[PDB]
């Protein structure tokens, strides 16, 4: 669609007004470029809080998978967008998403060392002992990462 | 001096012949080209990382060059950018006047020596460094139209075959091969290397082994054992020759004891280096030549001679290639060069005819005839002298002196004719006193027009380069006028003029001419009258005079502004951007409906359209292209309808309605060499190591600011590309060192299959050539063929890449810039309507301040320009004003008089104006020198009418009214009769529509207009200006 | 005699020397110079605040200032009065013994694992018919 | 420690290199700050 | 090292003469490539 | 050698040119340089 593709660079560049303009006209939410990144994909992504939050209330989908099975709280998790894990998890956002690789929200949250994101993730029930494609844990990054905080965390 | 050849005509001969013979000769060796050396001298350092990323690039080379580029004089800046076609292009802008030589060779040493910090793929390739400043000539296409040969093997046919000839044809400076010549492509398939347990690995190793050149030595070398009687070379293994002994290459021996050759696991054929661009000519595979003039030659000669060896190979080439010329600039050199003489052809013509309509004899109608050629001659002599070139603002610096170089002939030959006239002298004594009454002015004359060019050649950088080209031939050609003034015409008026009876103002003759004196004479007499009730009432028209300068500064301020004028050159482009993540077929897709369009519906217009798939210059990739758009000649294309600017316009608005794509036209601009030059070229720099995304989010928030002001800032946007999605794949290197599989192995299997890998050279029919390995299309398209590649571990086993590889989607640059060293992102724009690029800077430094911290910015290309000849613009014009009357006060000797003179400065600016402005012209180079050439001649009048009058109340003791009313009598003739020559010869150059005419059109107009109000305004408003400023100083 | 030529004659001559010079010697990069023996002048930096060592002030000189006064016209040698940082491996031949590891060991893991990889791209050039995706393949960056 | 290129001139490079280290300034972190221990060229400045 | 005339000609000499292309004043360029490996082209300019 | 002799003819024209008008300035005469330059084959011959 036209709409679609002018959403997709809107949720990106982050224009909150251009945005509300188009949920107004009725661009597709649903709307996916060619690697199958959604509008709140790219909002979780670039870290438009705003923008994940009206497009959900436009009925985006919050377990909208790329080509390679990674949903926007996995972006979320794996960049350090706090408040936009909690909005996407408040509006039913699969917490043990695999990708196709098997990696997690809390995988990602754990490599990058986002201590309150893991956090969050473990409050609405991430599955801690969950293992990837290796048998890797997100306490197994911990330890290989040197990160003693977050490894207390996982305990 | 006038006395000395009075009696000296012979002397006087020789000095002419002299001057004739020099001119002659210097026509013969100077150099002939389009424009001369504008752009300030810059070095391009451009390598080639085959399958590597923007990042990959930067980081490994970019940098590593940039770091070294130290000890190296004279450099104002430094940029470069880095993309995921696996190229970086490091441009070095050095001062102006720098040797191109010394900064290219200073550069290159200096990247020799950090060559070994590259990596080992970056310095297999080389890394060139290049004089990117210079400028094209022509364009040669080679096409084939039988459908026999793809762009590779027409690419590979110019290179082994034209490219060499073309290089040594005489005038050649440069040859650029649009296109690569064969390499040796090892097209490596998955499932078959797996068969076999190998991989890219040895594919590799197999070639470096059986495709090598190895040392032997000689049979009975020394030292020898003595009695040896034969002494000859040992020849060992030499490189490979053909796809068939490349597919005969030794891989595996199996236990059964069959062989795997590289045929047996690989695709084995003859193509080119990289598949990235692809070239068509009218829907035709094409390659081409981009050919360069050498430094000190002829355009006209190179192009003829060019086409000669064009000619000459015409019988040895494959049926169905064909020679094209889609782009050619000697057709301008040419036509500039033709329209030089067509012009003073025509001047030496209309003053023939303007002389005989006054005067009335053929004897004083060819003074001027011979004094003109004579000067313009000795101009190209000075030209040479100066190391200057035949182009097309020295051409039209020449066209523009005309007006100054007929008014020397004319005032000379006019006032002798008038003194016999009057006083009844013989030719010999009335030339002696007629010198007499103007040497001391011309003199004066030649000193004022000096401080008004002078001062403009002595601005910096690329406008002070271009300004130098008029200032020295208009000075070069106003200064010998003045010597042929005072040497060679009052010696021809001596000798070949006829005596006139006292009082014989050709009344008493009948028919035309006798009328025609009677008008003229009777219209002389109306003339005193109108300026004797001028002189009663001064006060009236001072306040006349301040609405004209009221008037003349409105206008000045209103009228757009703009560096050259757009030239319908037969030539310009249509840009194709598709988005991020577009592939080549789908970009394709859009150039052959802009082809179909201009084959179409521009069928009387276009004559051929060159479409370029995979190149842009706001940066590359597989989602851009351009369409080189070639049209027919100016006489095959009447009308503005027919014109580049309506065809762009229509082109534009035509391609408004394709979807996914941003396609538009536009001209090219004036010089190719400089630019766009219209707007301003910002800079946004990363000076606190903030990073990619950082920088980003504070070039938006500049942009978003610059959005917020459309009443100052227009088109503001970045030039660079955005980020797109790129496939990140991690190595566990546990699982690999578990599965007993080297991170060599697996970063050679990915980077050799997907990305290509250059192995060694071989040697195709005595050529050297390069062969490159890489996975056949099929096997590198989409992530799920990343599991079909396998790679063999130590204890043998074949283990896929899924095995030991995990990816995912993330943004990234596909182009980073960076200038100074520092992460940088280039930001164009321009004023808006009314406003100037200066106000707009202003603006843009005031938005940058309030940016986030370690964000800074710069000026660079054009507003690097602009701002350093802004700052002297104010000293220059002070300078050229003190010194015009510093000449004049001693000319007069008085230090009030001089204002009389320097007052007619606005009569003729208020007509260029006027004229400009009613036409739709903008406010050029063209015009800013045709202001200075009619200010030039406005001022001359003045000086002659102002010294006549002052010499009438020193000498003869004649009142200030008397003397000037006597003086503008005397000065009426002469006036008219150049203006009426001038304004006649430059007629043609205003309303021409063909070839050149955005030139012609700014040079006419501001002249013509300028001349018309210059003439009627002058000999109404000199008498006033000498009478008022008299009245007041003593 | 010229500067410039007196340079480029001595570099000509330095660059058939080059590839018989140490591997070592050539990666530390040969610089050429023409400037006088003295120095013109020495430009300090300090921190009146004391929040940066001796060792954080001469990184940010080397880092950010350094390279911008080299390529000024005029300046023909700049001596940096401290050393830019560098990733600092220091090595325990304790700890090395222990795994049966040595100093080549460490070399070879951390070019293997220091690597910045050109790995080509998805729907690269020539590509097959119907490829509607293109993207740049990432793999191995340089640690940070 | 800045030597002079050979032939080039003192005051004009120094000059020169103020220039760029006024580019600089702004962007330096806190407590950073440029001081001038070792001058030549005030000297040839100050001598004329 | 260890090249004939022949291959050196077709891998350095013709590689080289083909960029030897818009010198100011080169008046005639000759060269020879001989079995010892050795390549010399000599490049000869107008007088001044 | 092949340039010397190519550029031999130019070279005496310009020379005879030159000293006829240097000739025509001094005497004030077209006829009188005439009667001189006359003059010049009867030493030409006798160097040949
Ligand atoms: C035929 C006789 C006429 C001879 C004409 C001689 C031409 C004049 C030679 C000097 C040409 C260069 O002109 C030179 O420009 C520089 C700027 O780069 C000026 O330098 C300027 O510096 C700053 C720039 O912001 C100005 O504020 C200041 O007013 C001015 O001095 C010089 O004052 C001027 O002399
Ligand atoms: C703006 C359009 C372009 C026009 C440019 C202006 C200059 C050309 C205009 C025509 C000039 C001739 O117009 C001239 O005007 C003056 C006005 O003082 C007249 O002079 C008038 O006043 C004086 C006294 O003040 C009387 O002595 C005189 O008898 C009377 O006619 C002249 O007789 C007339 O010839
Ligand atoms: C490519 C070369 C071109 C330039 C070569 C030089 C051109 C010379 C042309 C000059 C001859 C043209 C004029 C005819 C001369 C001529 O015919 O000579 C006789 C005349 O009467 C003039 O001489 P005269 O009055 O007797 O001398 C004074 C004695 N007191």
């Amino acid at each position: 669609s036209d709409l679609g593709k002018k959403l997709l660079e809107a949720a990106r560049a982050g224009r909150d007004d251009e945005v509300r303009i188009l949920m107004a006209n009725g661009a597709d939410v649903n709307a996916a470029d060619v690697v199958g990144w959604t509008p709140l994909h790219l909002a979780a992504y670039w870290g438009h809080l705003e923008i994940v939050e009206v497009l959900l209330k436009n009925g985006a989908d919050v377990n909208a998978y790329d080509t390679l099975g990674s949903t926007p709280l996995h972006l979320a998790a794996h960049f350090g967008h706090l408040e936009i894990v909690e909005v996407l998890l408040k509006n039913g956002a699969d917490v043990n998403a695999k990708d196709d690789n098997g990696i997690t929200p809390l995988h990602l949250a754990a490599n990058r060392g986002h201590l309150e994101i893991v956090e969050v993730l473990l409050k609405y029930g991430a599955d801690v002992n969950a293992q990837d494609k290796f048998g890797k844990t997100a306490f197994d990054i911990s330890i290989n990462n040197g990160n003693e905080d977050l490894a207390e965390i996982l305990q | 001096m006038p006395n000395f050849f009075i009696d000296r005509p012979i002397f006087a001969w020789v000095i002419a012949i002299i001057i004739m013979l020099a001119g002659g000769l210097a026509i013969l060796k100077l150099p002939v080209a389009q424009y001369p050396t504008i752009a300030p001298p810059a070095v391009t350092i451009s390598a080639s990382y085959p399958g590597a990323d923007a990042k990959t690039v930067q980081d490994t080379v970019t940098q590593v060059i940039e770091q070294n580029m130290n000890g190296i004089d004279n450099l104002m800046y430094m940029s470069s950018n880095s993309d995921s076609t696996g190229t970086v292009q490091i441009t070095l802008t050095f001062e102006s006047g720098t040797d191109a030589d010394i900064a290219q060779v200073q550069v290159q040493n200096k990247l020799q020596l950090a060559m070994p910090l590259l990596p080992q793929e970056v310095q297999q390739q080389g890394v060139s460094v290049e004089k990117s400043s210079s400028s094209f000539l022509m364009v040669v296409g080679v096409i084939n139209t039988d459908g026999t040969m793809t762009q590779e093997d027409i690419s590979d046919y110019v290179a082994a075959n034209m490219k060499d000839a073309i290089s040594r044809t005489s005038g050649v400076g440069d040859v650029q091969l649009f296109g690569s010549q064969y390499a040796m492509r090892i097209w490596m398939n998955p499932n078959e290397l797996n068969k076999f347990q190998l991989t890219p690995v040895d594919v590799i190793t197999a070639i470096k082994a059986q495709n090598a050149q190895v040392a032997a030595g000689q049979l009975g070398g020394t030292p020898p054992v003595k009695g040896q009687q034969l002494n000859a070379s040992i020849i060992a293994q030499t490189r490979l020759t053909s796809t068939e002994e490349f597919g005969k290459i030794l891989l595996k021996v199996n236990q059964d004891g069959s062989r795997v050759l590289l045929r047996d696991v690989a695709k084995i054929e003859l193509g080119g280096e990289n598949y990235d661009i692809i070239a068509e000519f009218n829907g035709q595979p094409a390659s081409g030549l981009g050919i360069k003039l050498a430094t000190g030659a002829n355009a006209l000669d190179t192009a003829a001679a060019i086409r000669a060896e064009l000619a000459k190979m015409e019988p040895f080439f494959p049926s169905g290639l064909k020679i094209v010329y889609p782009y050619d600039t000697t057709p301008f050199v040419k036509i500039s060069i033709h329209e030089v003489v067509k012009t003073l052809v025509e001047a030496i013509i209309l003053v023939f005819l303007v002389m005989y309509l006054f005067l009335q004899n053929f004897r004083a109608t060819l003074i001027p005839t011979i004094a003109v050629p004579v000067v313009l001659l000795g101009t190209f002599a000075v030209l040479a002298a100066f190391g200057f070139s035949i182009n097309t603002l020295t051409m039209f610096g020449m066209v523009l002196a005309i007006g100054l170089l007929v008014d020397d002939a004319i005032v000379v030959v006019e006032n002798v004719e008038r003194v016999m006239a009057e006083e009844g002298l013989p030719p010999k004594e009335a030339t002696r006193k007629s010198m007499g009454q103007i040497q001391g002015a011309l003199v004066g004359i030649a000193m004022v027009l000096s401080a008004v060019f002078v001062p403009m050649a002595f601005f910096g950088g690329s406008t002070g380069a271009i300004y130098r080209q008029f200032s020295i031939t208009i000075v070069s050609a106003m200064a010998l006028s003045v010597l042929v003034a005072l040497i060679l015409t009052p010696a021809l008026c001596a000798t070949m003029l006829k005596p006139i009876a006292k009082g014989d103002h050709g009344e008493g003759k009948k028919g035309f001419f006798g009328w025609f004196n009677r008008m003229f004479e009777k219209s002389t007499h109306h003339y005193t009258d109108s300026v004797g009730g001028i002189l009663r009432s001064t006060g009236r028209y001072l306040v006349l005079y301040l609405i004209i300068v009221v008037g003349m500064a409105y206008l000045f301020v209103r009228l757009p502004s703009s560096f050259l004028p757009d030239e319908d050159q037969g030539v310009f482009m249509t840009m194709v951007q598709l988005p991020a993540g577009a592939t080549q077929e789908r970009t394709q897709k859009v150039l052959n409906e802009v082809t179909h369009y201009y084959l179409t519906k521009e069928k009387n217009n276009v004559e051929s359209v060159f479409a370029v798939n995979g190149f842009g210059f706001a940066g590359r990739g597989q989602n851009t292209g351009i369409a080189f758009v070639s049209l027919k000649d100016w006489a095959d294309r009447p009308g503005e309808e027919n014109k580049v600017e309506a065809i762009t316009m229509r082109a534009t608005r035509a391609f408004s309605q394709i979807k996914d794509a941003m396609v538009f036209a536009f001209n090219l601009p004036a010089i190719v060499e400089l630019g766009t030059a219209t707007g301003f070229d910002f800079e946004l720099i990363d000076q606190a190591g903030l990073g990619h995304e950082k920088l980003t989010q504070a070039r938006n928030q500049l942009l978003a600011e610059a959005a917020k002001h459309p009443d100052m800032l227009t088109s503001v946007r970045p030039n660079g590309l955005e980020d797109t999605p790129q496939f990140k794949i991690d190595i566990d290197q546990e699982k690999a060192q578990a599965l007993g599989v080297s991170i060599n192995d697996i970063n050679t299997t990915l980077g050799a299959a997907w990305g290509g890998s250059y192995v060694n050279d071989f040697i195709d029919r005595g050529r050297v050539k390069k062969v490159y390995v890489m996975s056949e299309a099929k096997y590198r398209m989409l992530p799920d063929d990343i599991g079909d590649w396998y790679v063999r571990a130590a204890d043998g086993q074949m283990v896929p890449f899924s095995a030991f590889s995990s990816s995912r989607w993330e943004y990234g640059s596909p182009r980073l810039e960076r200038y100074n060293g520092l992460p940088s992102m280039e930001i164009l724009g321009q004023a808006a309507p009314g406003k100037s690029t200066g106000e707009a800077m202003e603006l843009m430094e005031q938005l940058a301040s309030k940016l986030p911290t370690g964000v800074g910015y710069d000026w660079t290309g054009m507003s690097y320009q602009e701002r350093l000849s802004g700052n002297q613009a104010p000293s220059l014009y002070a300078i050229s004003l003190i010194v015009v009357f510093l000449c004049l006060a001693a000319l007069y000797e008085s230090w009030s008089i001089p204002f009389s003179v320097m007052l007619v400065v606005p009569l003729g600016v208020i007509g260029a104006l006027l004229a400009a402005t009613f036409r739709g012209l903008t406010n050029d180079v063209y015009f800013q020198v045709g202001l200075l050439t009619t200010i030039g001649l406005s001022a001359k009048n003045a000086i002659l009418i102002v010294e006549f009058a002052k010499d009438l109340m020193d000498k003869e003791g004649k009142g200030l009214i008397e003397a000037t009313l006597d003086a503008v009598r005397m000065a009426l003739r002469p006036i008219l009769m150049t203006s009426l020559a001038f304004i006649l010869g430059v007629m043609p150059l205003v309303i021409s529509t063909g070839a050149g005419s955005g030139a012609q059109n700014a040079v006419g107009t501001g002249v013509m207009g300028g001349m018309v109000t210059a003439t009627v305004l002058a000999i109404f408003f000199v008498p006033v200006f000498f009478v008022v400023v008299r009245r007041r100083f003593s």
